[PDB]
RNA sequence: CUAGAGUAGCGAAACGGAUUCGAUACCCGUGUAGUUCUAGUAGUAAACUAUGAAUACAAUUAUUUAUAAUAUAUAUAUAAAUAAUAAAUGAAAAUGAAAGUAUUCCACCUGAAGAGUACGUUAGCAAUAAUGAAACUCAAAACAAUAGACGGUUACAG
RNA sequence: UUAAGAGUUAAACCUAGCCAACGAUCCAUAAUCGAUAAUGAAAGUUAGAACGAUCACGUUGACUCUGAAAUAUAGUCAAUA
RNA sequence: UUUUAUAUAUAUAUAAUAAGGAAAAGUAUUUAUAAGAA
């Protein structure tokens, strides 16, 4: 996605809109540590 | 470019946008959210549309009682509802012709 | 070695590309669900001994 | 342009002259082609052909989009006097270090003055430079009067 | 998100056939199938309930 | 070895010569008040007072 | 999924051996139909001689009436059936494994695939069956 | 290590029996924690191939291993694993498609000992883990291989 | 306010920012440099005595007059002797 | 190779045939400079 961003943003920000992400999502750095599962309480 | 002291650290101010990147960013995304949600909408009309079909819901006996008919009410109730070739006709046959074409 | 190394696809050259490869395509497919429904039939011939009732 | 593939070309040769095979392959590209061209030129390539992945071209056969990928330029190698004509190829630039040389700076290589850590030319050695994407000898671009990127040394 | 959730929603619905099999094609098929052998209703439909039990 | 790894502080050690007598401070000679004459035994295989 | 289940019953009544067995292939079928199942298949392997003297409960057995089943099912009450057969006293011993329907819909039970015939359809011959 | 349960065998520690000049050890008996499960803390091993990752290339042989064919036979072709090598490299042992020819990035090292020690800081319930010196002493210290001696080192003969 | 910009200083009202593991902030140390000196094949390294350029200081700290320009080796006040 | 022939259904299989030969005498400055030993 961040791919499709440096390409062709206007699909870019289509499809992000369409799969339920932002552009923090994609363009930030991300781990699944444990912070982000208590965060977002993914169990 | 450069500039008097505008504050204790800046010392230069913009003159021109070259690439517009930044800019088309944020109209686009705009557009985006505009359009995904109509055609969200759109999608999701067809979606209830064909639950209603599914609801609404013996192909193998019609037919049979077309073709040993080949009594009369039951037949025309069907019929509202070569036939029978033409009832039986695949998708696959288009496909095949489609492909010799 | 200053000239043109390789020799530009015309437009009419890539539309006879694309309409083979799309044939490719769905040739492929097409075999694909013939076998698929050549199975369903020998399913059906043997329907008759499962048991569902 | 890729200097990698330029190192991997020398690599390629380099390993070439030591089994001493008579024919070998390079990747079909201007840069590439340009490069084999001037030692081709200077005596260090026996013959430039136009080929297949699989080999030379029986016929005459037009570079496109559709067989670019499967292109390659087959150059005979030389082994004169029990020894490889073309022995060692280097590089000057490397990718992670580019040395741009002006033309004052390429005469003072040439005359024995070590330049940016370059060891100078010697008697019997080519080196190469890049100037407006093409390919000479350092004597060429000096004549030339043209600032360049020195590439790499054939001895 | 309104996509995901029309996708499992498509996915839970009825009569949804596996191995990329459709319900009205393979009705059709089977229909097909009787008409040529023709050119026992509740054994023929048996025979569709045991295919779609399989395909379900 | 790398470039970026010499960039960021890697090369041959400095052949620094450390003073072998710290405590005049770098000065040719210091003067002092002698606290105690000593007579000491060397270390073998060297003998002697 | 295709699921082959491998049963083996005791014999209580030495009149009647297949008795137990009839009943437990009823019970067995009964649930896979009425849990959208199919049953392709119950081969009536015969009464065989325990390799050992299996115990089950209080009871030992030494012999018993082996039986197979192929059918059609879920994930969800193929474990269901796998725990009924577990807490029966009748069943000595139970064993359901897949058997994969990736390339060929129909497949048939281990024993005929191990004779050569791969298909129920080849068990059940090709006579007019290009219709 | 922290909570719970479990505890058949094994088994730190401990209690005894032997051996011994002495036994604080090896041997023997009873055996606590632990080994086990669940829910956690911690994040260290000779965590080793003592060999970071990626890319291009590089002469053979033998087996397998996995595909693709062609009619068991083509000692069939294409790949990877393994073994021995050529060149090359190396202080050599040796590596051998990498310890070779090249390119890119990262981590690490700068004599032995002091020392992975002290102090400080960070985290953990704690044990501890990470980071990590300096003074002083010395001309040492280590690797590969060579020839010897030696072994409560093997086998063969007389 | 200045001849003059600027949180440089003084006042007012808003925004939540700014620097930082390519090392902030803090601490220790240090006058800086050259077509100057030493050394090296050279890149560089060391010095900053002597020649030359710049800065700062004239026992210590703050402020004031004059002035184009001084917190002046001036004046005032205080500290030290 | 190229071209053509016969035969067979624009193409395929067989057979023949190949244009690349030119001669002549005479017409320095090179650069900067890295040594180890016990
Ligand atoms: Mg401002
Ligand atoms: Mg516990
Ligand atoms: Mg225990
Ligand atoms: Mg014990
Ligand atoms: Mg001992
Ligand atoms: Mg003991
Ligand atoms: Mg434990
Ligand atoms: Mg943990
Ligand atoms: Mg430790
Ligand atoms: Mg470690
Ligand atoms: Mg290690
Ligand atoms: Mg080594
Ligand atoms: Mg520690
Ligand atoms: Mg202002
Ligand atoms: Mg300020
Ligand atoms: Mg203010
Ligand atoms: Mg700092
Ligand atoms: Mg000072
Ligand atoms: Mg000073
Ligand atoms: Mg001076
Ligand atoms: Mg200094
Ligand atoms: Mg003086
Ligand atoms: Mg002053
Ligand atoms: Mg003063
Ligand atoms: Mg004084």
């Amino acid at each position: 996605l961040r791919y499709l961003k440096r390409d062709n943003p206007e699909k870019y920000y289509w499809t992000i809109q369409k799969l339920g992400l932002n552009d923090a999502a994609i363009t930030d750095e991300f781990n699944m540590d444990r912070r982000y599962m208590q965060d977002y309480e993914f169990f | 470019e450069a500039t008097r002291p505008l504050s204790k650290r800046k010392f230069f101010a913009i003159a021109e946008i070259i690439r517009n990147k930044g800019q088309q960013f944020a109209l686009y995304e705009s557009e985006a959210q505009l359009s995904v949600a109509k055609e969200e909408a759109q999608k999701a009309k067809e979606f209830l549309d064909k639950r209603s079909v599914r609801e609404n819901k013996t192909l193998l006996r019609d037919i049979r009682t077309i073709q040993d008919a080949l009594t009369p009410k039951e037949l025309l109730e069907i019929k509202q509802r070569e036939t029978v070739r033409q009832l039986l006709q695949l998708d696959i046959s288009g496909l095949e012709v489609n492909l010799e074409k | 070695m200053s000239q043109p190394l390789l020799r530009n696809r015309s437009p009419e050259e890539s539309e006879l590309l694309k309409l083979k490869r799309n044939y490719n395509r769905s040739l492929l497919n097409f075999q694909a669900h013939k076998k698929k429904l050549n199975e369903l039939l020998n399913l059906y011939h043997v329907a008759n001994e499962f048991i569902v009732t | 342009m890729s200097l990698v593939k330029l190192a991997n070309t020398c690599a390629h040769l380099q390993n070439c002259s030591k089994v001493r095979v008579a024919l070998t392959s390079i990747p079909y590209t201007k840069l590439q082609l340009q490069f084999a061209y001037n030692l081709y030129q200077q005596g260090f390539l026996s013959s430039l052909q136009k080929g297949s992945t699989m080999g030379p071209d029986k016929d005459f056969v037009e570079v496109t989009p559709d067989n670019i990928s499967t292109r390659r330029l087959w150059v005979g190698l030389k082994y004169r006097d029990n020894k490889p004509v073309l022995s060692s190829c280097k590089l000057i630039s490397k990718p992670n270090s580019r040395i741009h040389l002006p033309m004052e700076d390429m005469k003072k290589l040439c005359s024995g003055v070590t330049i940016r850590n370059i060891k100078p030319l010697q008697p019997g050695e080519l080196i190469l430079v890049r100037a407006h994407n093409n390919i000479m000898d350092i004597n060429e671009a000096i004549s030339k009067k043209l600032d360049g990127e020195v590439l790499c040394r054939v001895k | 998100t309104p996509f995901i959730t029309r996708i499992m929603a498509e996915l839970k619905e009825p009569l949804v056939l596996s191995k990329g099999y459709n319900i009205e094609e393979v009705d059709k098929f089977l229909a097909a199938i009787e008409s040529a052998k023709r050119e026992d209703i509740e054994k023929l439909e048996d025979r569709r309930e045991a295919i779609l039990r399989i395909l379900s | 070895a790398t470039l970026n790894q010499i960039k960021r502080g890697s090369g041959p050690p400095r052949r620094k010569k450390i003073s072998t007598a710290p405590q005049l401070d770098q000065c040719p000679q210091r003067k002092g008040v002698v606290l105690r004459v000593m007579v000491l035994k060397p270390k073998k295989p060297n003998s002697a007072q | 999924m295709l699921y082959e289940l491998i049963g083996l019953v005791r014999i209580t009544n030495s009149n009647a051996p297949k008795l137990e067995a009839k009943e437990l292939s009823s019970t067995i079928g009964k649930l896979i139909i009425q849990n959208r199942g199919v049953v392709r298949d119950i081969v009536p392997m015969g009464i065989r001689y325990l390799p050992k003297i299996m115990k089950k409960d209080q009871e030992k057995h030494f012999r018993a009436y082996h039986f197979l089943m192929l059918f059609d099912s879920s994930a969800a009450v193929q474990s269901e059936i796998l725990r009924t057969l577990k807490k029966d006293p009748r069943v000595i011993r139970s064993s359901i494994v897949k058997v994969d329907l990736d390339k060929q819909l129909d497949r048939a039970s281990s024993l005929h695939r191990s004779l050569g015939k791969k298909s129920i359809l080849e068990l059940v011959n090709e006579d007019y069956q290009s219709i």
